[PDB]
């Protein structure tokens, strides 16, 4: 629906739609602007990402408030968390689209594609959390996105990257939550954070505050895990 | 429920 | 595209879409049981309001947000602003088609006509937010749905009513906001809280609690205007 | 902003 308006005005109104607080606006915008066939910046990579986490994000929350009535538990119950599943599904399956036509084979940079091996990993994860039919495949290609982008960062991004640390903290959390290995996840996570506080004198102030933050997250899950 | 990237 | 499911079951789903916070769908099933063609009692009532006043509060406060930015200042932000206010001045008129198609002619009961005449003219008023074009004709139009409760309300109900005390509060925001008399406002504002403070005495405690809250909200307008 | 009903 996107095709005629240019691409610079869709990177501008997805970056008002943000404000606005629109984000399923924000998330067409951004498949309009991906459509257009060119790269994005980490700038544009990052309204991506926003605007699809966010749309998903109240999704798998609404799901999971369904779920959980439905397991306490006519029809009607199990019929809407099934209408909110179809929908959280082609959510992801539109991302992992965008990824496979052509995000990722364009993208050379490690944090391209990096960046975009996370979220191809974050959302079969997300196909994962409501899947019981081939749950083993989309748990395996989960896995293997998130691996090969972690197979990359090591090579060629410093432990405290922002993107390197963010693929860590959900890789690890698909270990726990969806692969049934809390002790992968707690590994990962604290091998994870201590080199990263081992890099942190190289950073600036602002680098650090980057990275400090995404650590943080990771300490919590090591609290709540251990 | 953990964190993931936020 | 409800037409094919329950009355039953689209209420039950409006309650789960609730629990959700997935008020457009919530909208959506309410829409769907009022089209049935029976009177809606008053939960029934009260989830169609909450439904769509949510749905529209959201679109209201982007509106608010690029209607700031565009003040402030290429064609992007006029244009996504218009593209939000017709996407509210659509949900405005169906909301208010389907007051007159037939909820309020078929309402005799003073709390039903009551409550669907104070929907009538908030949806009138959220349309005359963003008016520029008929401003006055759609002033109007709230000015006299809201008048008609009143006259209703103040005939049939008591002055504790919640009903009554949310038509005066939102019909003294109309006076201040949209009508350009604040005077009118304080004074409705006033008056309401202070009979309604005089009838508190014939309240059960739950009732009183019910009462309390709305006249709080007087109370608070009463604050920012004087 | 004023408080309408909520
Ligand atoms: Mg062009
Ligand atoms: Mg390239
Ligand atoms: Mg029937
Ligand atoms: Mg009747």
């Amino acid at each position: 629906a996107m095709g005629s308006m240019e691409r610079a005005s869709l990177i501008q109104k997805a970056k008002l739609a943000e404000q606005a607080e629109r984000y399923e606006d924000m998330a067409a915008f951004m498949k309009g602007a991906v459509e257009k066939g060119e790269e994005l910046s980490c700038e544009e990579r990052n309204l991506l990402s926003v605007a699809y986490k966010n749309v998903v994000g109240g999704q798998r929350a609404a799901w999971r408030v369904l779920s959980s009535i439905e397991q306490k538990s006519g029809p009607e119950v199990r019929e809407y968390r099934e209408k909110v599943e179809t929908e959280l599904q082609g959510v992801c399956d539109t991302v992992l689209g965008l990824l496979d036509s052509h995000l990722i084979k364009e993208a050379g940079d490690a944090e391209s594609r990096v960046f975009y091996l996370k979220m191809k990993g974050d959302y079969y994860r997300y196909l994962a959390e409501v899947a019981t039919g081939d749950k083993k495949r989309i748990i395996d290609s989960a896995r293997s996105a998130y691996q090969e982008a972690m197979d990359i960062s090591k090579k060629e991004m410093p432990p405290t990257n922002p993107i390197r640390l963010g693929l860590a903290l959900n890789f690890s959390v698909f270990h726990y939550e969806i692969a049934n290995s809390p002790e992968e996840a707690i590994s990962l996570a604290k091998t994870t954070f201590d080199e990263a506080m081992a890099d942190l004198h190289t950073l600036s102030e602002d680098s650090y505050k980057d990275s400090t933050l995404i650590m943080q997250l990771l300490r919590d899950n090591l609290t709540l895990w251990t | 429920r953990p964190s993931s990237w936020r």
